[PDB]
């Protein structure tokens, strides 16, 4: 049997493929360890992305590598958006959008690649004497320089949203293949994911470096 | 007339009603509802006194 | 000359906004707006078959056609592939992407992230002084 | 425990205090960009310094990003090397 | 640390800090690359820049035609967009020089 | 000087501080110094001076040594003429550097001595009752500590707004 | 004053010659404990009188502002609050009732001490009538107005102080 | 310090009582539309800014 | 240092001192903090001159800005405080 | 494929350094008009009130120029990459289909390898501007009133002291009402939810 | 020609007079 | 004179004698230390 109704599994499945095909297509992004949806009938569903030892924090994040993670992460709504409608739209994909608009935050406040404000400093991650690792020192700002700030970051996420609708429009036929191998399997891990997206016929994004 | 003060006292007189002599109040508080019904009660009042 | 029934409306409307009993919980402006976008989701049939498409997919009755169909026709899908003209643009910044460029900023935060209709049906439900409200969107007053 | 400071919102959000900031702010943001157009314009004119002096840095060595997992100032070679470039270019 | 031959280091420089790049067909930048390349390779060791009195203070280094009397300071290749057809300057010229000795 | 701040002494060899103070920075020092004993003797009862130096243990300040009566106002006592001559001797140095040396080429070699005036025309309008729209009211309240903060107020943003035109009536009229 | 309601007590010993902490003393007669178990309203006005009474004395003597005046309001103030909020004497309102009040805790809270000296002329003894807080899960306290209400309360602290 | 402090004109109180487009500088990038950089009284931008910069500047009205 | 409080007369009324005593001790505490600023052996390491305060703060740390304008937090981009 | 990443990387790393090197030393050893010296680069914080409070204006722009010259080597020596990758293949700024094509690549910002700045250049930067205006009052001397003054903004009006100095329990009985009801509507437990 | 990628841009506030008279008292 | 007559704090404070705007710089190095 299904515990499980089906216009729940269909939208968690739609989520989930979303995500998982835009970090495929992406370059330089991790590895996908594991997509399920609903495993053991516990309502939950996530995308393992496999953790290595390799990677060093000390080298510097470029600006592509940023848009990207943004982009991927704005994947999975853009996805239920244009699969199932907006008047569906649940509020599961509530983390990635606070990762986007924190990585959009940190692009504009303090690594100043905003053309507007200018490099100045008003963010600064700092970590905890060790809830989370991290927390940040913000700076008080009047009402000029905070809409300066917010118009940019608003121009940043939008762009971010129609390059992301733009990359699963192009894939639709390896969107299709793969949320309905997540509806009837219910689990996948990540040699079989890139087996199915390859088998048909899925449109990497360049890189022009 | 040199043992007079001249300490201000700001909601003294005319100054009793909803801007208490506030300059800027209404640039930074929405009106109340019960200011609103004081002014109406005000404004009723001494607009049928005209015709009382 | 277009004929619309029942079903058509209820599927349209059920795929751009929601739950069809709320108008009250939610407010007359909300419907309004909503009423708005949906009148103009109607009106060219490019449009209103993808959307009867999505909603018949999400219900999964027996005719559920197996996906709904993709936005893009099979055309540019195939003049943005990497035997295209358009693919070097997959490449560029976010800054080539952008759909909106202003150069004069208001002191609102409601008048950068909501469109001018937005705001005329909006803007009286801030918690702001009527002098304020009296000076965003049309200048009219 | 609300804020109980109100003092403007009605062509802008200002609380008890803070005039003090535009100042501030404008101050900042033009005495950086002033910095920053006078270093443009001087290196827009000793263009070729530069790259005589990439080559040769290039070819004495310089750690790589990757290699280094776990340069505030300067040899001596390369400011043997520095000075030269300043005196011919 | 890692090093590089020379001809290695000017294949990574490219054409360099040219401020006409971004214009230029991608023979011209080449050859360009690899002319210099010799240049800054072989006759490394005694290799200076000319003069500057006799070249670089008429403003010969860099030639516009929309701004001869260089009142934008060099600039003009960036202030200055460029002329429509029939308009005052149509086709605009640009030059830009490095001389060796 | 204790811990990384440091910023005042100005003859130890290390970054912060020269060795020799450069003379266009002693030029500055004089005029400071020269102005604030100036303004010093030209008040009527005001303390007497005793001694005037610059630069001594080469802080980049100067120094005036004021020597008072102990028996006119036996260690309690503070007239409103005492106050208003403080504050104008307090304010002569940064008058003086700003005629002499013109206004854009000023230090902050004086800026304690503004925080101190500031500080006399606030005790005399918030706890004295010397203000003449204040009246004799008490507002200020010490923060028990152990952003620094020394004071505390509860006063409305109107009665506030009027306080503080006050003490900068005061401060423009020293 | 004492000649004009017949409240106050009568002054005993004036000296100015500095003897303990302080440099100038004034006693007064007290009453039996039956006059300190209660405040009423003129008495409290006659306390605050009494404790400006000494700046502006010096003041109107000398003919200058001094900083006596600097221990008075302090006082002064303190007793004015009392008078406005907690006793509800005032006309603030209509009656003297405000929204708001601050009650006083007992001396348990604190990390208390023991000296030799008796009792307080007034401050000590006028404390005869407020019976403090003395358990935690019992006490009131009102939200705190609103800085457009507490506008209206500061003003009429002042207007007593004023009169 | 009575009768002393300063007028609201500036003074003190004792006791009792356009840019000029003419040559090159006229065909920059929008020159002398609303869109223009602010300039300086000779025709230079403001802090000798130049669109090559990589930071907008910001337009007095 | 081995271990004034005026928190005392405000919230507990404990109030057991004469009225002379403390008259004494303000008008001392008012002639010290504006007249002993920089004099040998009567004003120095003191904590009752705020011009000290304010000197330590001005050359030891960085430089303090101004509220914010959000509202939730108390008058910087901060919550309140623990109490204990 | 690796090959041309790294030499983008490798240019750009490169570029830096010799732009900065090259700014000190211009600037030590040839606006001076005897030994050729070199700087050491690090600000204190004895440093930085040094210099805020004793100099002129054009000190604190020379300082910042040793700041900022790495970065403006790097923009001066990169390649535009809009031209080549809307060359080879031809609402948004990529949807105009006109413009030659020299006046459509500057419809937006340039395709620049090395974007952005480092975090302590900034650090520095602004800590030295901040300085110079809120510790030296030259032409705004009336913005000390408000100085070490609070205003009483967020808190009960008054609220008597903590065990730590009095013994009583009850303004942190209450504080601790006020984090759960921040817990449980505004932040939640971790960042990223909606609520607990 | 077309937009620039680097317009100059502006923000508008609306200052009421009290608020200027404000600005300009503690602007000395 | 009466130079002290025409003292205005809106157009710049100023005293009678020329400007002493004399200065110098070596490096921010040699300046520095």
């Amino acid at each position: 049997p299904d515990p499980i109704p089906p216009q729940l599994r269909r939208a968690v499945s739609v989520y989930e493929a979303g995500k998982a095909l835009l970090a495929y297509i992406t370059p330089d992004y991790e590895e996908i360890a594991r997509v399920s949806v609903c495993p053991l009938n516990v309502l939950t569903g996530f995308t393992l992305f496999v953790e290595d030892e390799d990677k060093n924090v000390n080298a510097i994040l470029t600006r592509s590598e940023l848009e990207g993670r943004m982009v991927v992460h704005l994947a999975g709504r853009c996805a239920e958006k244009l699969v199932m409608g907006e008047g569906q739209m649940t509020g599961m994909g509530s983390p990635d959008l606070f990762h986007a608009n924190l990585i959009a935050r940190e692009m504009i406040m303090s690594m100043g690649m905003g053309r507007r404000t200018g490099p100045i400093d008003l963010l600064r991650v700092a970590a905890t004497s060790e809830g989370d690792p991290f927390y940040y020192h913000t700076t008080d700002m009047s009402t000029e320089q905070a809409r300066v700030a917010l118009a940019e970051v608003v121009e940043l996420l939008d762009a971010a949203e129609a390059k992301a609708m733009y990359g699963l429009a192009i894939n639709w036929r390896a969107l299709q293949a793969l949320t309905q191998a997540l509806l009837d399997r219910g689990t996948i891990t990540g040699k079989e994911v890139a087996h199915i997206l390859e088998s048909n016929g899925v449109i990497h994004f360049p890189d022009p470096y | 007339a040199a043992a007079k003060l001249d300490m201000t006292i700001f909601t003294e007189g005319a100054n009793s009603r909803w801007p208490y002599g506030i300059e800027w109040l209404d640039d930074a508080y929405p009106k109340p509802y019960w200011v609103q019904q004081q002014e109406a009660e005000a404004a009723e009042a001494q607009a049928k006194q005209p015709a009382a | 000359e277009l004929r619309l029934d029942d079903a058509t409306l209820a599927a349209v409307s059920r795929t751009l906004m929601g739950r069809l009993d709320v108008v009250d919980l939610i407010g007359r402006n909300t419907a309004v707006e909503a009423a708005e976008r949906v009148r103009d989701a109607l009106l060219h049939p490019e449009t209103r078959e993808r959307l009867l498409a999505m909603r018949r997919w999400v219900e999964g009755g027996p005719g559920a056609p197996e996906f709904p169909p993709s936005p893009l026709s099979p055309e540019q899908t195939a003049a943005m592939s990497p035997s295209g003209p358009l693919y070097g643009n997959l490449a560029l910044n976010l800054d080539w992407w952008r759909r909106r460029q202003d150069n004069v900023i208001s002191w609102s935060a409601m008048e950068i992230l909501m469109s001018r209709r937005q705001v005329d049906l909006y803007k009286q439900d801030a918690d702001m002084t009527e002098g304020a409200i009296a000076k965003l969107g049309p200048p009219p007053a | 425990p609300k804020r109980r400071r109100w003092l403007l919102n009605n062509g802008s959000w200002n609380f008890w205090f803070n005039f003090d900031k535009l100042y501030s702010e404008e101050i900042v943001t033009t005495w950086i960009l002033e910095s920053l157009i006078q270093t443009y314009k001087y290196l827009h004119k000793n263009t070729e310094l530069l790259d005589f002096v990439t080559n040769k840095f290039i070819t004495l060595g310089y750690i790589a990003p990757e290699n280094a997992n776990l340069q505030s100032e300067l040899l001596s070679t390369k400011e043997i090397i520095l000075t030269n470039s300043f005196k011919r270019f | 640390t890692e090093s590089y031959p020379a001809a290695v280091a000017n294949d990574i420089i490219g054409m360099g800090s040219w401020r006409l790049k971004d214009d230029v067909d991608p023979v011209i930048e080449f050859l360009v690359a690899r002319l210099e390349g010799c240049w800054r390779e072989i006759l490394d060791t005694d290799l200076c820049l000319y003069p500057r009195e006799k070249w670089k203070e008429q403003g010969w280094d860099l030639v516009d035609s929309m701004d001869p009397h260089q009142e934008l300071e060099g600039f003009s290749y960036a202030d200055i967009p460029d002329p429509a057809k029939g308009e005052a300057g149509y086709p605009r010229l640009q030059l830009e020089n490095r001389v060796y000795c | 000087t204790a811990g990384d701040g440091g910023g005042l002494v100005g003859g130890e060899g290390v970054e912060g501080s020269p060795d020799p103070i450069p003379p266009q920075l002693r030029r500055a020092v004089s005029v400071y110094e020269a102005g604030k004993a100036l303004l010093a003797y030209i008040t009527p009862d005001y303390e007497e001076i005793a001694r005037v130096s610059v630069c001594p243990l080469n802080v980049l300040t100067g120094f005036t040594l004021f020597v008072e009566d102990e028996d006119k106002n036996v260690n309690a006592i503070l007239t409103r003429s005492e106050l208003e001559g403080r504050m104008v001797v307090h304010l002569a140095g940064r008058c003086a550097e700003k005629l002499v040396m013109g206004e854009g080429q000023m230090t902050g070699m004086g800026s304690p001595d503004l925080f101190h005036a500031n500080l006399i025309a606030r005790e005399m309008i918030m706890s004295m009752g010397m203000g003449r729209r204040t009246g004799p009211i008490d507002l200020l309240r010490v923060a028990a500590t152990s952003p620094f903060y020394y004071h505390t107020t509860d006063m409305s943003t109107e009665q506030a707004r009027v306080a503080l035109a006050e003490v900068v009536e005061l401060l423009d009229a020293a | 004053l004492r000649d004009r309601y017949g409240r106050v007590e009568l002054v005993e010993r004036v000296s100015i010659q500095p003897k303990g902490r302080a440099y100038s003393r004034t006693m007064f007669q007290r009453g039996t404990d039956e006059e300190y178990q209660l405040m009423t309203r003129g008495r409290l006005l006659d306390r605050i009188r009494l404790a400006l009474a000494g700046g502006f004395a010096v003041r109107t003597a000398l003919g200058e502002e001094t900083n006596f005046t600097a221990a008075d309001i302090k006082r002064a103030t303190r007793m004015a609050k009392k008078y406005v909020f907690y006793y509800g004497f005032s006309e603030a309102g209509g009656a003297g009732i405000t929204t708001w009040a601050n009650q006083p805790y007992s001396g348990d809270f604190v990390i208390g001490q023991q000296r030799a000296r008796k009792v307080v002329s007034t401050d000590a003894m006028d404390a005869f009538a407020d019976w403090p807080t003395v358990s935690e899960d019992f006490r009131f306290d009102a939200p705190s107005p609103s800085d457009v209400t507490w506008h209206r309360y500061t003003d009429e602290v002042r207007r007593v102080l004023k009169g | 310090t009575t009768g002393f402090g300063w007028d609201p004109d500036g003074s003190l109180r004792y006791p009792f009582k356009t840019p000029d487009l003419s040559g090159a500088r006229g065909k920059t990038w929008f020159a002398g539309t609303a869109y223009d950089a602010p300039r300086n009284a000779d025709g230079t931008f403001k802090h000798g800014w130049h669109w090559n910069m990589p930071f907008s500047v910001k337009t007095e009205l | 240092r081995r271990p004034n409080g005026s928190f005392k007369e405000d919230f507990f009324g404990s109030q057991r001192d004469e009225v002379h005593e403390k008259n004494q001790v303000v008008y001392q505490l008012t002639r010290h903090a504006i007249t002993h600023y920089k004099k040998p052996f009567k004003g120095d390491y003191s904590l009752a001159i705020p011009t000290n305060l304010y000197v330590t703060d001005l050359f030891l740390k960085l430089p303090t800005q101004s509220i914010s304008n959000l509202t939730n937090v108390e008058n910087h981009n901060l919550s309140i405080k623990n109490k204990i | 494929k690796k090959s041309f990443k790294k030499k983008y990387k490798d240019k750009a790393i490169i570029y830096y350094e010799v732009g900065k090197f090259v700014l000190n030393y211009f600037l030590n050893n040839q606006l001076t008009q005897d030994i050729t010296i070199f700087g050491n680069d690090f600000l204190n914080l004895k440093t930085i009130n040094y210099l805020s409070l004793y100099n002129s204006k054009n000190k604190i722009l020379l300082q910042l120029m040793l700041i900022f010259g790495g970065k403006i080597s790097q923009l001066l020596s990169s390649k535009n990459l809009v031209k080549s990758l809307k060359q080879a293949s031809i609402g948004m700024p990529l949807g105009q289909t006109h413009l030659l094509p020299k006046a459509l690549s500057v419809l937006a910002k340039p395709m620049i390898f090395s974007d952005g700045y480092n975090n302590q250049n900034l650090k520095t930067a602004t800590t030295l501007l901040l300085s110079f205006i809120h510790k030296r009052y030259l032409y705004r001397k009336n913005l000390i009133v408000p100085k070490l003054l609070s205003f009483a903004d967020g808190n009960i009006l008054d609220e008597p002291p903590s065990p730590p100095f009095s013994s009583l329990l009850i303004p942190a009985k209450r504080f601790e009402n006020y984090k759960r009801f921040f817990r449980d509507t505004l932040t939640g437990d971790k960042m990223g939810q909606r609520k607990s | 020609h077309g937009w620039h990628w680097n317009m100059p841009f502006s923000v508008k506030t609306e200052l009421p007079d009290w608020y200027k008279k404000e600005v300009e008292r503690y602007s000395y | 004179s009466n130079w002290w007559a025409s003292i205005n704090r809106k157009t710049g404070i100023r005293g009678p004698d020329p400007a002493p705007a004399e200065e110098h710089t070596n490096g921010p190095a040699r300046d520095i230390i």
